[PDB]
């Protein structure tokens, strides 16, 4: 799972090494860096029903054609899945900022998706919608520190690359 | 490979739930400057170490390097010392990511089976484990004595606290007991 | 030249990734942890020359035999050798510091050291007491701040460790 | 590969000599913020920086989408947009090491060759890096235009100086010519 | 383990090749050259104590620095295992020359051997030294046939080049 | 692999002894010549024991060359003279060397397996090996006959001694006993 | 080319290794069984013309039909070309007995005789049998010594066998 | 590869003629033993033999171990090192074949344009052989000095002719001479 951690330790065995100087130099880098992202981390872990309750409204509402009939969006099982889909990059953008490393989105979401969306004809631009309306949506103080948004803001845009 | 953080996100996962708890993870942080010490007190140290344990499981046990000894002849005795270090290297890396699955998933996992496909004696190797395991303790709170060091004593030089890190002692400690287990 | 960057990129590079959280938290913590080792990095560029010295002085003292007819410092070439030999580790281990990794004294230093000495018939012993007076030597704060010290000292057990 | 202190440690090699100007280096670490920053905007950014490159070399040289031309069929346009990608990974990389050297090893070598016996087009070619150039130089300095976003504009929010980060820019935009340097 | 036979049998095997002209050649050389050979190792089997005693007391007359504390000769243990390794090498040449290749002293000696003296910071050149007296002090006919004192001699420089 | 001496002093490292008793090994050398010869009578009439004893298998037992024999279809046949020679290739390398080892590791060592996987049948293979065994034994000793010679007949014309070199003749028929029992 | 000393190059080359003792043991095998082999070469130079020949009659007298219309020894140029063949094998077994090992008739003769004898319809069993009646036909001493037939013989069932 | 008595059945087979010319051959033979006695000669004394030249290459040019000299750092006199030995080695094997053709294809050819690419510089390469050369000619003779022995002399006891096997000696000289010409 990518991390600072598991990143420079994987290099140090590649190479038989035991860890060194830059290794630990890279993990003050997380003592530094842990308290905006787990800062965000810990407003999504309050709010993340909200959060994603939004953004799925925002990407129907840009694309309403996923209301109808015979759309991914038309039924109320699909209507159930589009939002819980929504909350699950939410919640692995959570757990991402809690590793500090892109390995939770990276194997739980970004893997498969792609091949999953094209198999049951789900288009990809909604899922872009619902997570530019997140990344488009959080300022600072008011939701979060400068630097916590920061931190939401560059995995949202990671897992938007990824769809891109 | 996990890491502190990503056992606990690996355990939410399980279902499917956001990790709650900051508290456990700020602690973590709280204590990183001194983890960082604990891993350059071990890895400072790791050949003095390693050499010294293995010639304290050999001194106690002078089988190893007589006929039929499985630290002889020479090719014997450098792939005994080869592993120790091995053995050493996972633990630290444990002690920096803060779990076990580094050790377990690329050092621990089929190595008890290895040693009995080779013959390698598993009461010496735990002896050698064992001693690495309460030398890491004294390097970690700084307290090595003189009369262990065969005149290659270091000092860490770390800030003092009453405790000398007890928790980071007790977890390395359950990292070599791990080892320990497993090749047992 | 392994330091922190190096080793991000080059992970990040064999996964075809962009620079992403996980490389941006490394790289900070060089921000934090450079001034320990660049103060270390400034006294030891500003009085190499007497470090050196005393550290080679202290593994001669070790071993007068190496003065003796036909050993390793016994003649003067073979004198100057040794002292510039123990400076080229300093400014080795000044060079890592500077990086913050150990790569300066990996592929200028180590690699191929034990050959070069094996064929020369040139002992081990010595290096490792120049390095181990010099790594017993600093204290805090007379020479450095602790962690100044904790840098210089990692090094010089780097190299220990690499003639042991 | 090298970075900004390494290369500073080569330089003093060549006279076997200790690196003495703390300095520069110094200035590199005050500057590491906003160097992370810099760094951010183009990786965050990266789809659409490519995207519209791409097609933006096309909108000016429509040869390239017709028979004979680079970007046709299919499969080119794709080894293009991928081109394109790789260039600008590499970009990042050397912002983030201070340094051009593993934009140069990895990226920049026989590249003109490989493109001159495969047949892509050099104008064309420079028309893309040229475009990113501008794209990474607007990011870094989070003045992207809504007339060039085309409905995606981002801003960065990252604390505001008069000079944007004018150095970072220039040393961007110094990277970006090297790799049109390189196809010459 | 290295031989002639082994030797040339691996090249059959390698071949798919039933033994042939040369490899039947290559044998008869066994035959002619075992004379001196196995008289070099059945006076080295009758006396191979006190080869091996001149040989370790050679080596410690010309390093007493050894016998100091703290170094590699100065207690009766180490002193035991100094004279004992030196027996052992001496053993191990009477193994190759009962085989007529290189091989028990490649896999038994010198395999590991350079590991072993580092990690327990053993100098090499007290091993070189006693090897070095051995290959020096045998003269013919007084101690065996000229041929038989090649073929050992031929052995304690292959163990010295090991080493060196 | 090892050989007859090298066999002689893993015995010795086992007790870490001077190899002493050289009267054994001597006799080796004393009959080292006629080694050669034993090796020369087989390597040098192989095709003809190969091709003979593989149709004598068959000619003992015509169900091999039948619908569903192990001899049928022509890639069968061929397949079953190739192991004949392969076995044979490695019981000469043996008789060689003076040890068994090099036939036990590269030939033998999980051929039981390998047979059952493909339904080789033991009975006809075992056959197959004994009359190898038995014309080996008449061309070490240079005494082939005419009536199994089908025309091909062939002699050494190596120095005759009363016994024809009985110890070898049994030393080679112990190698092929040993692949007989290796699939048992 | 296939001989003592190259086959024990070859493997010191495989191994980065000098030559050591096994590898001069084989060598002296050349020196001593030299005599044997190299009378035998001298004998075949002196007389190749008459002992091709001979064993050229051999196979025709074993197969008249070879000189029925169409067959192989039919015309005056297949004739000369059948007896020039059989002094072809009987060249590179001099070639052989010279260099010590089967090198020249592994190289010259066997690679591609089966794809050349196919292409042109050419049955193998007189090549056998020219082979045959020349591998029984000597006698020693009157032809050479035992141990330079030994030689000779052994050659020509290497040559039989890569035809059977 | 070739050696001495191949290398005269290519000749002959250029004709296709039998080898007539028994002489020159049973000369090799004669001469064997003494071969046998060169190579020992050199190979028994090979680390003293190497790391003398690159010392005694080193000493008259000691900008090698400076900055940018050639064997400067560590890894550059480890590779320098390895390389005398390895041309010391295929020297070896030809004065053991009697035939230069080992060297020629698996050592020299190539290796000018490898070190001119490497910018391994040409004339200390032509002085480390140099150097190894006459070494060699005086281990062969069996007449090192003490005064070039460094207290390591080795003297082989080889049976002494008044020529002092010059032949060889030229022999082994010629192999030198190869690897400088093709260097220069
Ligand atoms: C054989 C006669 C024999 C030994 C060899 C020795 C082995 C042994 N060692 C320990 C404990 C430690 N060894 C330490 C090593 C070092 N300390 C240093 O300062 C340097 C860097 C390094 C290498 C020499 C350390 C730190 C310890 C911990 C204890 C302490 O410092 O006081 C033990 C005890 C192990 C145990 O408790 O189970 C043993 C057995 N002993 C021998 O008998
Ligand atoms: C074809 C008709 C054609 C185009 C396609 C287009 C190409 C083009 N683009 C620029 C400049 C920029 N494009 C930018 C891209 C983005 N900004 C964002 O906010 C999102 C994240 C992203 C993707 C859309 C940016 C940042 C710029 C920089 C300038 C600015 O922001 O104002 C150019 C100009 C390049 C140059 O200056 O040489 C071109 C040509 N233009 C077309 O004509
Ligand atoms: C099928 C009708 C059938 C056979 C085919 C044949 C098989 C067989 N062969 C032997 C014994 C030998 N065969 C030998 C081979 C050769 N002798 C030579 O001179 C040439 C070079 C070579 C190839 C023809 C030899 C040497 C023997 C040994 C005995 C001897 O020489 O007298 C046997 C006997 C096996 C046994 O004893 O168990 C058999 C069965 N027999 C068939 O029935
Ligand atoms: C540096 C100042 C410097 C040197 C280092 C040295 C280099 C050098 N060496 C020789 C000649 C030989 N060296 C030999 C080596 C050995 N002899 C032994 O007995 C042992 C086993 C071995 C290792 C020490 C030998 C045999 C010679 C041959 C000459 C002799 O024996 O007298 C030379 C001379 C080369 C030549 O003749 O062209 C040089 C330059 N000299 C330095 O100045
Ligand atoms: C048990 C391990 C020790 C011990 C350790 C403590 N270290 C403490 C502080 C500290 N350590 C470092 C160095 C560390 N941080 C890095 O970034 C790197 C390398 C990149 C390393 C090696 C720093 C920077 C700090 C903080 C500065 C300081 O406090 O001086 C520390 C105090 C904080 C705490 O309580 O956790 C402790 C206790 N202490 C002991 O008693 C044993 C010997
Ligand atoms: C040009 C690039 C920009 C710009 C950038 C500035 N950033 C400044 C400060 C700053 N940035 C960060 C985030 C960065 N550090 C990290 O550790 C990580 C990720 C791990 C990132 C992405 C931090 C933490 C800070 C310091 C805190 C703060 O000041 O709020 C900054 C101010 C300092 C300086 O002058 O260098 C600037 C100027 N500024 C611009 O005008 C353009 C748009
Ligand atoms: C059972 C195997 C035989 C038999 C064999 C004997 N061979 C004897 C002598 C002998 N054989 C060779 C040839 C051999 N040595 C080589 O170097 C090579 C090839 C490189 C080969 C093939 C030689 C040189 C000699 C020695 C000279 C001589 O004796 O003429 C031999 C006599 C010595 C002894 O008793 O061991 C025997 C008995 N004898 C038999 O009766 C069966 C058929
Ligand atoms: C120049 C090279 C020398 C020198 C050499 C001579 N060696 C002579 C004889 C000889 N050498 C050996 C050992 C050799 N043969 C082997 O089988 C093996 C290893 C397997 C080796 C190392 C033997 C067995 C013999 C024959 C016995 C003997 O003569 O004592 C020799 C004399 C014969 C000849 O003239 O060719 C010479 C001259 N002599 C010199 O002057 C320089 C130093
Ligand atoms: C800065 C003043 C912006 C802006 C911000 C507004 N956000 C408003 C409501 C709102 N925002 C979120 C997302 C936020 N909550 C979180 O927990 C996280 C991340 C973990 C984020 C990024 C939510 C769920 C809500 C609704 C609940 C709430 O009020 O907090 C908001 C109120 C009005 C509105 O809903 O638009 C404002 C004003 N508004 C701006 O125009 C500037 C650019
Ligand atoms: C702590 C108070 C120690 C202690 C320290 C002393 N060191 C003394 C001299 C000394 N130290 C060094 C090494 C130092 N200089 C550097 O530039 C660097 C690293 C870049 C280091 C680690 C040198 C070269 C010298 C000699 C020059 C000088 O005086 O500074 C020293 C003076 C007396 C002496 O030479 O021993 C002391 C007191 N002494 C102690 O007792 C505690 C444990
Ligand atoms: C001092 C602690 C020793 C000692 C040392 C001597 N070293 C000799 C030669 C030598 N040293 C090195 C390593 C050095 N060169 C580098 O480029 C680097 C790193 C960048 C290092 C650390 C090399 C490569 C060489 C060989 C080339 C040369 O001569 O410079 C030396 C001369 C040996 C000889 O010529 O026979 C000595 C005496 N002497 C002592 O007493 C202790 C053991
Ligand atoms: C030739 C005359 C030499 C020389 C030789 C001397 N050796 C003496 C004693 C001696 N040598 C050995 C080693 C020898 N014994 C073995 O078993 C083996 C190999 C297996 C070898 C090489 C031993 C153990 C001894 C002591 C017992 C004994 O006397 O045999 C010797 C006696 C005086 C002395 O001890 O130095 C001589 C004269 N001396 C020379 O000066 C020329 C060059
Ligand atoms: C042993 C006494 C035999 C036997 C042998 C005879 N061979 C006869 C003639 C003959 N042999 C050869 C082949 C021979 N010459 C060579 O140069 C070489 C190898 C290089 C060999 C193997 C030739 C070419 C000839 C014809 C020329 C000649 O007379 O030498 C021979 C004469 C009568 C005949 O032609 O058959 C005999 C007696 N004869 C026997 O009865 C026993 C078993
Ligand atoms: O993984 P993906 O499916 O390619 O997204
Ligand atoms: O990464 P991993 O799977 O833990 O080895
Ligand atoms: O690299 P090294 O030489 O092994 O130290
Ligand atoms: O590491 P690099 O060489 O830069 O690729
Ligand atoms: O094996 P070594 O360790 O290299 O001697
Ligand atoms: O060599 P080997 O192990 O017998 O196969
Ligand atoms: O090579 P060959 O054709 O198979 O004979
Ligand atoms: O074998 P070679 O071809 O000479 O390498
Ligand atoms: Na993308
Ligand atoms: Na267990
Ligand atoms: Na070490
Ligand atoms: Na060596
Ligand atoms: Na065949």
């Amino acid at each position: 799972m990518k991390s600072v951690v598991t990143t420079v330790i994987a290099a140090a065995d590649a190479a038989g090494r035991f860890p060194s100087s830059s290794d630990l130099e890279s993990v003050q880098g997380s003592i530094q860096r842990s308290a905006a992202r787990l800062e965000a981390a810990e407003k999504l872990a309050g709010n993340i029903d909200a959060v994603a309750q939004e953004a799925y409204n925002a990407c129907i509402q840009k694309y309403p054609y996923l209301n109808n009939s015979g759309e991914a969006n038309s039924t109320d099982t699909f209507k159930a899945k589009c939002l819980r889909d929504v909350k699950h990059y939410m919640r692995l953008i959570q757990y991402s900022l809690v590793v500090g490393g892109t390995g939770p989105l990276d194997e739980w979401g970004i893997a498969g998706q792609r091949e999953v969306y094209r198999a049951l004809g789900l288009p990809t631009a909604p899922y872009v919608e619902a997570l530019s309306f997140a990344r488009n949506r959080g300022c600072a103080p008011r939701d979060m520190s400068a630097q916590a948004l920061t931190e939401y803001n560059a995995l949202l845009d990671y897992a938007i690359n990824s769809l891109s | 490979m996990l890491d502190a953080f990503s056992r606990a996100v690996v355990q939410a996962d399980a279902s499917t739930s956001v990790v709650a708890d900051m508290g456990a993870l700020k602690q973590f942080i709280a204590e990183g400057n001194r983890r960082l010490d604990a891993v350059n007190a071990i890895a400072s140290n790791a050949s003095c170490m390693v050499s010294d344990a293995v010639a304290g499981m050999i001194c106690e046990n002078q089988g190893l390097i007589q006929a039929g000894g499985n630290c002889y002849p020479n090719r014997r005795m450098a792939a005994c010392l080869r592993d120790a270090e091995i053995i050493l290297r996972y633990v630290t890396y444990a002690l920096l990511a803060g779990d076990a699955s580094v050790l377990d998933d690329r050092c621990l996992n089929g190595l008890k089976e290895t040693y009995a496909a080779l013959g390698v004696p598993t009461t010496s190797t735990v002896r050698a484990v064992q001693i690495m395991k309460a030398q890491a303790a004294a390097h970690i709170k700084d307290t090595p004595s003189e009369a262990r060091a065969g005149g290659k004593l270091r000092k860490m030089g770390s800030p003092v606290v009453e405790d000398r890190c007890a928790s980071l002692v007790a977890e390395a400690s359950s990292y070599f007991d791990r080892v320990i287990s497993a090749l047992s």
